RNA sequence: GAAACUGCGAAUGGCUCAUUAAAUCAGUUAUCGUUUAUUUGAUAGUUCCUUUACUACAUGGUAUAACUGUGGUAAUUCUAGA
RNA sequence: AUUCAUAAUAACUUUUCGAAUCGCAUGGCCUUGUGCUGGCGAUGGUUCAUUCAAAUUUCUGCCCUAUCAACUUUCGAUGGUAGGAUAGUGGCCUACCAUGGUUUCAACGGGUAACGGGGAAUAAGGGUUCGAUUCCGGAGAGGGAGCCUGAGAAACGGCUACC
């Protein structure tokens, strides 16, 4: 029926239904990423290549990897699966899943796009996303841009702005491995101890065996 | 069974710390300790209970956030943490040193030892050992170990700290006619100095020990520990002097206390 | 009326918490029953410390009438004082602020209905705004 | 300063005596036959030797939560693709 | 007392570990250079010895019952041999071999309104009868199984399946 329809690049979706018959199942046989055709899909396509990903139906059950058996099956679901939100440190569970081949269950299924194509960005592409948490690591900071890493960054912090505090923060996400000290004095702080500690267990070696040595010149010599 | 067990009521905990009976609650706890059992006690009860400087648990706990509790130099900040033998609770501001012996009357002790004095302890040996790569090690109280010791002193003495680490100094033996010293036990630490060992090869050890009653008794090895030569010792023993005076003029002592 | 006679005894001061910890005892004769704080504004002024810094509960009557056995604890601090003193003393002497959460049977439903929250709860909150009424 | 990640607790506490007759248990050793986050104290001058342009040692990486968008089922501390 | 701690020799690992983590402070240095030094911590990490504990284990003690007179093995009963697992010991399990264990001091079997002890009640002494319950230890979380996470569980205000 419906369709959640969403798109990788940039960034947009929403969801969109059709009516007709087999218009609306052109979808089923095939299971997860071959391909929609465009005609019988809504006429604003035109045969372009489509990661299909998954279906939902009524009672709410997703559909995961593991089918290949065209029914709602039950199996054991740990950690990577559809579940754990949440539960608790052994968890595991027992869960029952709708899965494979696609056709009269389906209540909204999911897709995503590789090829617009020609006509309809205004659904689906039209806009970018204002995208949210920008790169804080200092690495991934320049990898925004490739930007020649010498760039000594408090250069081109992702600042956002907002004028709550009436002062608008001019702030960056608080950026993270500086090549600055005093983390270079946390390494030379190392040094500092591995020399220290490694020798004045060797002068206390040497302390010792000259202690043992003057007790072994009458250990050894015992008349 | 299947677990630690991060509670212990009152009555379980023995007399030598003289708790309240009709408190109707858990005891305190002692946490994981450096040195012996719960035989020895939490600083918490050496505080509110025989110092008597606080009544309630959140106060006794605001004390320590302050920093004035100190051994050894040592922060420790752990409102229950337990506390060993002779290890000395010195303090900061208010200046006080108490060292941890015991009196004549069963329980610890609580007497004061003077500012110098108070930097070292005194430590009995467990276990003398060369080890891993050729390094010499003892063992102490709390099981402090200290690298490269004087070698081959032997496992039962008494050990001398400078407090900058172990950096021990002076080994004591065992001899006719040294300081000797119980540690435990129903007729726990008052002195009797030596008169004679035995050993009893093989299965336990037995020392007779002869006091200033001037009779003797025998305890057994894990109670006997020695101080030092003898009529020097290393600390000022507190104001019971280590007799197990008799009780039928102990009566007559206590009122000659008062005079009357 | 017949020399109530704050008299002092175990006067023990502590350097460790800038305070003095000391057992009062209390003969009033002819007039019993006195007051929480009107003894302490009496030995709040023989200390010399101020007025209030000092922490009183007692004033156990004794039997008969006239015999009582107090408790106070003046500290060597004024502002310091209300870092380590009790709060439910100094909401009876009034100087600091009574709290006021809710009881027992709202706050421990709360952390009832503060599992069944996903995250924010927010994400909820705009989809039970779309669906219902759909 | 929320959530949420990570660490930690949840294995204590409380409650009952149905099973349980050398079984548990009281004292009493033994562990040369073992493990132990936590508590303590000591603690790692060699780190790759593809040779010296592998290259960041003045600091490389993913793969992601919470969050944002539209979802499903009447449902539960249920849960999707982007 | 050891084949103990240990050292040494030749290899050894889907090479285990051996600080790419945060805090307050700001100094000295002389060559003011992203130069060289350096305080007090907090977490976390291997190894040894503790500690907190767990797990086995010797030594004695048990209520009534002979209208309970021989129980025990070919599905280990007892022991040896060699292994598989195990945190490690062990017929714990497995293949081969030996026929052995307890007993008229009462084993075995049945009963028990039997949790086991520290105690309680009555009281000349000698004792009889309770003790589910304040403290210590055990078992269990409707009935028997099985398992993950975690140092610690066969957990049950954890899970899986059957009744």
């Amino acid at each position: 029926m419906k369709l959640n329809i969403s798109y990788p690049v940039n960034g947009s979706q929403k969801t969109f239904e059709i009516d007709d018959e087999h218009r609306i199942r052109v979808f089923f046989d095939k299971r997860i990423g071959q391909e929609v055709d465009g005609e019988a899909v809504g006429d604003e396509f035109k045969g372009y290549v489509f990661k299909i990903s998954g279906g939902n139906d009524k009672q709410g059950f997703p559909m995961k990897q593991g089918v290949l058996l065209p029914t709602r099956i039950k199996l054991l679901l740990t950690k990577n699966v559809s579940c754990y939100r949440p539960r608790r440190d052994g968890e595991r569970k027992r869960k029952s899943v709708r899965g494979a081949i696609v056709g009269p269950d389906l209540a909204v299924l999911a897709l995503v796009i590789v090829k617009k194509g020609e006509q309809e960005l205004e659904g689906l592409t039209d806009t970018t996303v204002p995208k949210r948490l920008g790169p804080k690591r200092a690495n991934n900071i320049r990898k925004f841009f490739g930007l020649s890493k010498e760039d000594d960054v408090r250069d081109f912090v992702i600042r956002r702005e907002v004028t709550k505090g009436e002062k608008t923060y001019t702030k960056a996400p608080k950026i993270q491995r500086l090549v600055t000290p005093q983390r270079l004095q946390r390494k030379r702080h190392q040094r500092a101890l591995k020399v220290r500690n490694a020798q004045a267990q060797r002068e206390a070696a040497a302390e010792y065996a000259q202690l043992l040595a003057k007790r072994l010149s009458e250990r050894k010599a015992e008349k | 069974a299947r677990g630690p067990k991060k509670h212990l009521k009152r009555l379980a905990a023995p007399h030598h710390w003289l708790l309240d009976k009709l408190s109707g609650c858990y005891a305190p706890r002692p946490s994981a300790g450096p040195h012996k059992l719960r035989e020895s006690l939490p600083l918490i009860v050496f505080l509110r209970n025989r110092l008597k400087y606080a009544l309630n648990g959140r106060e006794v706990k605001a004390i320590l956030m302050q920093r004035h509790v100190k051994v050894d130099g040592k922060v420790r900040t752990d409102t229950t943490y337990p506390a060993g033998f002779m290890d000395v609770i010195t303090l900061d501001a208010t200046n006080e040193n108490f060292r941890l012996v015991y009196d004549v009357k069963g329980r610890f002790a609580v007497h004061r030892i003077t500012d110098e004095e108070a930097s070292y302890k005194l430590g009995k040996v467990k276990k003398v050992q060369l080890g891993k790569k050729g390094v010499p090690y003892v063992v102490t109280h709390d099981g402090r170990t200290i690298r490269y010791p004087d070698p081959n002193i032997k496992v039962n003495d008494t050990v001398k700290i400078d407090l900058a680490s172990g950096k021990i100094t002076d080994f004591i033996k065992f001899d006719a006619g040294k300081l000797v010293y119980v540690t435990g036990g129903r007729n726990l630490g008052r002195i009797g100095t030596i008169v004679h060992k035995e050993r009893h090869d093989g299965g336990f050890d037995l020392v007779h020990i002869k006091d200033s009653l001037d009779n003797t008794f025998v305890t057994r090895l894990n109670n006997v520990f020695v101080i030092g030569e003898q009529g020097k010792p290393y600390i000022s023993l507190p104001k019971g002097k280590g007799i197990k005076l008799s009780i039928a003029e102990e009566r007559d002592r206590r009122r000659a206390q008062q005079g009357l | 009326s017949d020399a109530v006679t704050i008299r002092t005894r175990k006067v023990i001061s502590n350097p460790l918490l800038a305070r003095k910890q000391f057992v009062v005892d209390v003969l009033h004769p002819n007039r019993a029953n006195v007051s929480k704080d009107e003894l302490r504004e009496k030995l709040a002024e023989v200390y010399k410390a101020e007025k209030d810094a000092v922490s009183v509960f007692g004033f156990r009557t004794q039997f008969g009438g006239g015999k009582s056995v107090g408790f106070g604890l003046v500290y060597n601090s004024v502002a310091e004082a209300k870092k380590f003193e009790p709060t439910y003393r100094l909401v009876r002497y009034g100087l600091a602020e009574k709290v006021e959460k809710a009881s027992r049977q709202q706050r421990k439903q709360k952390k009832n209905r503060d599992k069944k929250i996903f995250g924010t709860g927010k994400r909820l909150a705009k989809k039970v705004a779309r669906r219902n009424a759909d």
